[PDB]
RNA sequence: AUACUUACCUUAAGAUAUCAGAGGAAAGUCCUACUGAUCAAACAUGCGCUUCCAAUAGUAGAAGGACGUUAAGCAUUUAUCAUUGAACUAUAAUUGUUCAUUGAAGUCAUUGAUGCAAACUCCUUGGUCACACACACAUACGGCGCGGAAGGCGUG
RNA sequence: UGGUAUGUUC
């Protein structure tokens, strides 16, 4: 077992990829890589502010935002609307999935069951 | 995997920077494939104080490593 | 081997007295190991060499117990080679006897008194060389120390 | 003359205390098995921020990282 | 005892000391007196004698207060103290160098440049060092 | 693969790295490892706020490195190429 | 600029990328090369920053933020793979894709010709 | 394996010390050296052409030209401009080289020479320098060349060479001019220099 | 002659030299005791421990210290 | 070029789309110029598909730069630490202030740095294509000239 | 059964 090769199984689906900076990428996911470097296509770049007032929040993930290129220029929060994104694997904290695929169809590793007949 | 570089370093003065701030100067006795490296007679420069006879760093920990001598 | 993780758990677990211990390693250079690297190679050691004998030789001589028995043992290995090498010199000799060549007895083999001193230099700096010389020396002071 | 994998096999079903690397907290508890990677599982644990107690924990899976360090208590 | 004070224990630097004490102004006793120091440490390292270094520095900026005119010199200790690592000092005796000649000597500005192209990093800078150079 | 390749045809030449710590260092490059390793010589060094020395030879792990900046000739090089062919390898 | 949505970092040889790191700065350059690692080679990459006192214009509240960046110019660099974070395209290549597939022909051809002519060589 | 596409040449598995042996082998290094001399020539003698977007003339602008008149063309014959680029490249590349080194021949004598004009004593590079010269592995070329090599030491004061004039130097040599120009020149000079 | 950094600590550990072991930075310990075992990963056992804030810190008794955090092992 | 002399080497394994169905050498293996379905690649080929492609009826403009000038612009802010002596204020061991002395380090800059803003000059880039100098449009606008660039989707 | 490298001879 692998979970990226769960995770493979997506590759047409919006998901929101929450990294470790605290920026989350909103989009809808092309291929994922054995080393979980998804590529994502439409994508919504977003740095969630911490609702309490003193605290800032991450300033060298506004610098990233900002130096991607497409933050909107009128925008007040940090978004940033780009297409095609690639992301280094090691950055992925947590996958926001989708509320409706089955899990039960996805997560069975055909080649697990497919040892597991032949032995 | 590969042994590093280090054999025209060999029982010479020698300062490095352990993480970000510390720095010790010591005469290189040994190293090792993930650069450890063991130096005699350390001392950690700021009043400096000595470390102790016989050190070994563990080279996850070293940036970088010149020599304060001929080579 | 590999990752560098695994190349090194083999050398703390060789970390880590003469059924299974062999002793040229011990005394000295163990003269398979010595010329294991290159063409003229005999094969493996066939008997276990660990640093951690090394280390408790290095304790006992240290210490001043030292047993001579060990040494002809060394001897013992060293006599063959230094034979049969000279032999083979002989060999060599016969056939430079029988583009000016010179044979090198240091090395076992051939050069030329054409050539200068840092190519000659480059030759002497050798595996066969060093290992033949460490041999040879070696071999000198332990029949000087007999006699 | 103890090295390390032994010492955590003869830890096998023994009280020990593990202290993780950041906040000085510790888990006291026994200790069920171990792994490879030196991942630790520990039955019957007891949390410690600092000398304070928090609670009592029933079984945790401590990740193999976060360690500093292991000892046998008293 | 250390290369120090094989150095200061040696008969030579007694009679080479004492002859350019005797006859401040006649220079080939300064020379001799300042390459014995420099070739007594074999090799210029960061690790070398704090005193003999100390040593050395006394004795060259000694005779450039006597001889204020010795183009090469300004630049040889200026390379000294760039080999020991210390390239603000090196700034520092290039600027005195500089100075004892009224800004106006071509080979302190042009090795003076050569020098700074290295070390400035920085672009408007060392242009206008180059204007600086250029009027004078 | 590439990269590090690229990193071997620069021995000799003045390469300039900046290193996780925030050190610049411009030098010569001697000699450079699979794994990184460089080694620079008559080397200028900039330390993180500013203060610039010289330094005769350094020792840089690779890891600590963020990048390498080559000479601008090397984008000649024949590892770039893309159609290339080979001289069928002997025994 | 529209980028195809199968396009993999293999693809995108040539064209300009917006690589951006840990320390929140962003490289520029024409991708040359990549690795294992992911640790790229840019050709004309140039690296820019904002500056710690620039920083807090961009913090959320006229209508348009004006950041003034730092930038510094360096060629041909390697970068590493462990320190890169996302990758993003800037523009296209210089070639077309038909004018590409030209050139790839033409040197296709100069290159089985030169190693026809050593093979040849090596015989006489 | 390892292949050197500037050798074109495939060897077996490489070690450190095998291919570290390839890298600083003579044919290798001569071979590296013309690639990197053809790839320079390339990207300064690349004659290739920007797109020409051409704009249709106003008539504001078609009858002023008419005015003025056609302007004549002079154009070289195929042999003529062989001869004539081979000669511009020829000084373009003597052009490159040249480098002025009078300020080396001015102090020759001073008394803080040595120490920053041989170069070889400097205390930047003088490491260098010695690191730099070769294995040196034939001497062969070393006995040919039957010169002495004549080394200015870094001991060197000014008790030698009291008084320089003493018929150790030369004059300055005379300011170059160009060859193309050669008869800008004053027919005479002022004074009468005998010799 | 060169001594590999194993032997040195596997001198520690045949001496029973008693070593300072210095943790990188941020946690804010040091660690006296002397080496019982050492592992291929650097990881090593300790005997009568003490833990020193950065000379009056708590003892620990015997423990393993795993080998990411040790920066120097110094005598 | 040959030849000879040495010196340095002479290796991680495994695999080539998936699922189901029929056949051959009760469990599984292997195979089928076998057969379905899915996937991926190449090559053709299309969509009333979507975006973009510069005055000459004029001396322009768009996109991106400048590691360009005005420019010392305008507004703020920075330039060591320890020891000893002397005067000095004082609730005070003398905390504050000034002058000199020994030692220790010390990126250059102060015409700098940082904040703000404007004018000017110049570089690269492009179909500077063809037919037109036109009264349109609520289902809001014949997207009903030829190409080119880039994607989206479909078929073979 | 090899490769690269080195230098000599012709
Ligand atoms: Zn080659």
């Amino acid at each position: 077992m692998k979970l990226v090769n769960f995770l493979k199984k997506l590759r047409n689906e919006q998901v929101t990829i929450e990294l470790k900076n605290g920026t989350t990428v909103w989009g809808t996911l092309q291929s994922v890589s054995p080393q979980m470097n998804a590529i994502l296509t439409d994508v919504k770049l977003t740095l969630p502010q911490p609702r309490l007032n003193k605290l800032n929040s991450n300033g060298i993930a506004m610098a990233s935002l900002y130096l991607t290129g497409g933050q909107q220029p009128t925008a007040s929060d940090n978004i940033a609307s780009l297409q095609y994104i690639n992301i280094r694997g090691n950055t992925i904290r947590q996958i926001i999935l989708p509320d409706s695929l089955n899990l039960d169809s996805l997560l069975v590793d055909q080649k697990q069951l497919n040892s597991l007949r032949r032995s | 995997v590969s042994t590093p570089e280090l054999k025209k370093y060999m029982d010479k003065k020698i300062l490095l920077n352990i993480n970000g701030s510390r720095k010790v100067a010591g005469i290189l006795r040994g190293y090792d494939i993930f650069l450890n490296v063991v130096l005699d007679d350390a001392m950690e420069i700021n009043n400096n104080h000595q470390l102790g006879l016989q050190t070994v760093i563990r080279g996850n920990s070293i940036i970088s490593l010149e020599a304060l001598d001929a080579i | 081997m590999s990752t560098p993780a695994a190349e090194q758990r083999k050398l703390v677990e060789q970390l880590m007295h003469d059924p299974k211990i062999c002793k040229s390693y011990l005394v000295g250079e163990c003269p398979y190991d010595l010329f294991q690297g290159t063409k003229q190679s005999l094969g493996k050691c066939p008997q276990m060499h660990l640093t951690k004998h090394k280390i408790q030789y290095e304790r006992e001589v240290k210490q001043g117990k030292t047993f001579p028995e060990f040494e002809r043992e060394y001897l013992a290995i060293l006599s063959r080679f230094v034979n049969e090498c000279n032999g083979q010199i002989s060999v060599a000799l016969q056939n430079l006897k029988h583009q000016k060549l010179q044979v090198c007895e240091v090395c076992g083999a051939y050069l030329s008194r054409l050539d200068t001193d840092r190519r000659l230099a480059d030759h002497f700096l050798g595996k066969i060389h060093l290992g033949y010389v460490k041999m040879r020396e070696d071999y000198d002071r332990l029949m000087k120390n007999n006699r | 003359p103890v090295n390390p994998k032994p010492f955590l096999k003869g830890l096998v079903n023994h009280r020990v205390g593990v202290k993780l690397k950041f906040n000085s907290t510790e888990y006291r508890g026994t200790l069920v098995s171990t792994d490879n990677y030196f991942n630790l599982q520990l039955n019957e644990a007891e949390e410690f921020v600092a000398g304070v107690s928090h609670g009592t924990l029933g079984e945790i899976f401590i990740r193999c990282n976060n360690v500093l360090y292991i000892r046998e208590l008293p | 005892m250390d290369k120090y004070t094989a150095l200061i224990h040696d008969e030579n630097f007694s009679t080479l000391t004492l002859n350019v004490s005797r006859y401040p102004k006649s220079l080939a006793y300064w020379e001799k007196l300042l390459n014995y120091i420099v070739k007594a440490s074999a090799p210029i390292c960061k690790s070398t004698e704090p005193q003999l270094l100390k040593l050395i520095r006394c004795t060259y900026s000694s005779m450039l207060n006597e001889f204020p005119y010795l183009e090469n010199y300004y630049i040889d200790f200026a390379l000294l103290e760039y080999k020991l690592g210390n390239v603000s000092m090196s700034h520092k005796i290039f600027q005195r160098g500089l100075q004892a000649f009224n800004q106006r000597s071509l080979l302190l500005w042009t090795s003076y440049l050569k020098f700074c192209n290295n070390v400035i990093s920085h672009q408007k800078q060392l242009f206008k060092k180059y204007e600086t150079a250029e009027e004078y | 693969g590439i990269p590090v390749k690229l990193l071997n045809e620069a021995q000799g030449h003045i390469v300039s790295l900046e290193l996780t710590t925030g050190a610049t260092y411009r030098g010569k490059l001697v000699e450079s490892e699979d794994s990184m390793n460089v080694q620079l010589r008559d080397v200028i060094a900039t330390e993180p706020q500013g203060a610039v020395t010289h330094m005769d030879q350094i020792f840089v792990r690779g890891s600590q490195i963020k990048f390498i900046v080559v000479p601008d000739l090397l984008k000649n090089a024949p590892l770039f190429k893309k159609n290339s062919s080979r001289p069928m390898p002997p025994i | 600029i529209q980028v195809a949505h199968s396009s993999r970092l293999a693809n995108l040889i040539d064209y300009k990328l917006r690589v951006l790191t840990q320390d929140g700065r962003v490289y520029i350059g024409q991708l040359m090369a990549f690795d294992k690692h992911m640790n790229l080679v840019l050709n004309e990459c140039i690296e820019e920053r904002v500056p710690k006192t620039q920083l807090d214009k961009l913090r959320p509240r006229g209508t348009t933020l004006n950041i003034k960046v730092e930038k510094r110019v360096l060629g041909l660099t390697i970068l590493r793979g462990e320190q890169i974070l996302s990758t993003v395209v800037e523009d296209k290549p210089l070639l077309s894709k038909k004018e590409r597939l030209v050139r790839d022909k033409k040197e296709k051809k100069q290159a089985q010709k030169q190693t026809k002519l050593r093979k040849e060589k090596e015989k006489k | 394996r390892y292949y050197c596409e500037y050798c074109h040449s495939y060897l077996t598995h490489d070690t450190l010390s095998v291919r570290k042996s390839h890298l600083v082998g003579k044919n290798h290094l001569r071979i590296t050296a013309d690639y990197y001399r053809n790839k320079a020539r390339d990207i300064i003698n690349k004659h290739n052409h920007k797109r020409r977007h051409i704009g249709k003339r106003g008539r504001k602008e078609r009858e002023n030209s008419s005015q003025n008149e056609t302007l004549k063309v002079t154009c070289l014959s195929n042999k003529e401009k062989r001869h004539i680029m081979h000669v511009k490249k020829m000084n373009q590349k003597e052009l490159a080289q040249t480098s002025i080194d009078t300020l080396k021949l001015l102090y020759d004598g001073s008394p803080g020479y040595s120490k920053v004009f041989v170069d070889a004593n400097r205390f930047d590079i003088g490491d260098l320098v010695k690191a730099s010269k070769l294995p040196q592995r034939a001497n062969e070329k070393s006995a040919h060349h039957s010169f002495k090599q004549t080394s200015r030491s870094r001991d060197e004061t000014c008790e030698s060479n009291p008084f320089p004039r003493l018929n150790n130097p030369k004059k300055l040599e005379p300011p170059k001019i160009l060859s193309q120009w050669s008869n800008t020149i004053p027919k005479t000079s002022i004074f009468y220099s005998v010799d | 002659a060169m001594v590999p950094p194993i032997n040195c600590i596997f001198n520690f550990l045949q001496q029973q030299t008693p070593v300072t072991i210095w943790l990188f930075e941020q946690i804010g310990i040091r660690i006296k005791g002397k080496i019982v075992g050492f592992d291929e990963f650097m990881n090593v056992v300790i005997d009568e421990a003490v833990e020193i804030p950065v000379e009056k810190g708590t003892p620990l008794g015997k423990i393993l210290l795993k080998g990411d955090n040790i920066t120097l092992i110094t005598s």
